[PDB]
């Protein structure tokens, strides 16, 4: 799962 | 609401305690109470709000994905029929997730966004709006799915337009917005090329502005730049 | 209760799903519903019940300890007065913890223990009774603290007496009971010598019976024996 | 904190 902030 | 009788400052104090105790549902409830006092949020307070709900919805999304995978496996050829329970429980988790997203969107609409005039606050809130519509989109399967996706896109795009005009390319809010909008393109909008282009352009423009920064600002910006690089590595 | 309309088997199915999703509050609520159907629990179902509540109360205990430490630091010389918020929030967490403990104790009293005739079930439930009174004791400061400690002791002791008569020294329930009762002695009853003696004697008696076991039973027993050794290492 | 099960 890709990085989000 | 149940926090109506508590002082704003006490709600903020307790949100910070709840964070230290890793009690993110409590943290979110305190921050909701603080927002409902009607005053604008400071930078620190906006961060508390976002951390609280990110952690609550993050947990719900992870659970939803576990249950969705089990449900999908049940619908394969040769899988034994086990009744309605997996769907029911996935629906229960989904409804709770949707509820949290609706709560956040409600705070943003009543009245955080409309009172936010500085770029830092307005971009941050519009990014959050995009994020919570994105979480709704992840679980959407009905008549409104396209409109939910478009709501996320519109919020992100308004945030991007302001960020490009008003903030330097290294600003952490600008970087975080771009990171998340890029993920929207890849995961929600079926636009992996747009996702990659946005992450690459954002990284490169940031790199070129690092020279302007203090050591502490450099650390902040480069942390998020590495997240962009991490996604690019995943996608290429 | 809210689970009254759901089939027993569906509650059990959903508890297992909730465990896979790490949704321990949901797991506990499903298991409470299953207990309230009034039928005795199987071995697997007793394990589900215990795992669910252990994880819920475990999280509450960890939060309580964080908040208690902050509160204690606030009461030191030279600490600035910050008002009632730390105490209030520690109390909130404490009251929620006490509520969960009271719920578990209630299930055991109505009517799990009284229907449990086999040693495996009776020892397991009496151990749980000891454990949840121990958690109440950890946070107790009033008129009843001695009676709460004695309730934990009495439950553990009844479990120990049955376990020694009816189960081999390697039985995982017997071992787990002894592990936890030893911790009660060390942490609650101010009896570190009793704690050490119990852990040592339990370990040694188990070691001497391992020869009777299959490979799979050996793995189960030795895992808990290592926990006894770990505590002994901490305490000596 | 000591081990319990
Ligand atoms: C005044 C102000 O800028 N306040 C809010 C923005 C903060 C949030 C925390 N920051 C971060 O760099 C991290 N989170 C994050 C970044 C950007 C956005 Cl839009 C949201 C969250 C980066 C990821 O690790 C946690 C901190 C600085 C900017
Ligand atoms: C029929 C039966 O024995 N059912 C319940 C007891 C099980 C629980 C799981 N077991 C374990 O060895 C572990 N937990 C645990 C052991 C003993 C007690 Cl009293 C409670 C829990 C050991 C720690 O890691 C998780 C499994 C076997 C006996
Ligand atoms: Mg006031
Ligand atoms: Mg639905
Ligand atoms: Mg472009
Ligand atoms: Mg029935
Ligand atoms: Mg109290
Ligand atoms: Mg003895």
């Amino acid at each position: 799962f890709p990085a989000t902030v | 609401g149940a926090m109506g009788s508590m002082e704003r400052a006490s709600l903020i104090q307790k949100a910070k305690l709840a964070e230290q105790a890793e009690r993110y549902e409590d943290m979110a409830a305190f921050m909701k109470g603080a927002v409902e006092k009607g005053e604008e949020l400071s930078c620190e307070e906006r961060n508390l709000l976002s951390v609280a709900y990110k952690n609550v919805v993050g947990g719900q999304r992870a659970a939803w994905r576990v249950l969705s995978s089990i449900e999908q496996k049940s619908n394969e050829e040769g899988s034994e029929e086990k009744g309605p329970e997996v769907r029911e429980y996935r629906e229960k988790v989904e409804t709770e997730l949707q509820g949290v997203c609706d709560t956040v969107l409600g705070l943003l609409d009543s009245h955080l966004i409309k009172e936010a005039g500085d770029a830092e606050s307005r971009v941050f809130y519009l990014k959050m709006k995009g994020d919570y519509y994105r979480y709704l989109a992840e679980v959407a399967t009905g008549d409104d799915k396209k409109r939910i996706i478009d709501s996320a896109r519109s919020a992100y795009q308004e945030a991007m337009d302001i960020s490009k005009k008003e903030m330097p390319p290294t600003n952490p809010i600008r970087l975080g917005l771009a990171l998340n909008f890029s993920v929207f393109h890849y995961e929600i909008a079926n636009s992996p090329e747009e996702a990659i282009s946005l992450a690459k352009t954002t990284f490169d423009e940031a790199m070129a502005d690092l020279h302007t920064l203090s050591e502490d600002s450099y650390k902040d910006s480069t942390l998020i730049m590495q997240l962009l690089r991490d996604n690019l590595t995943l996608w290429t």
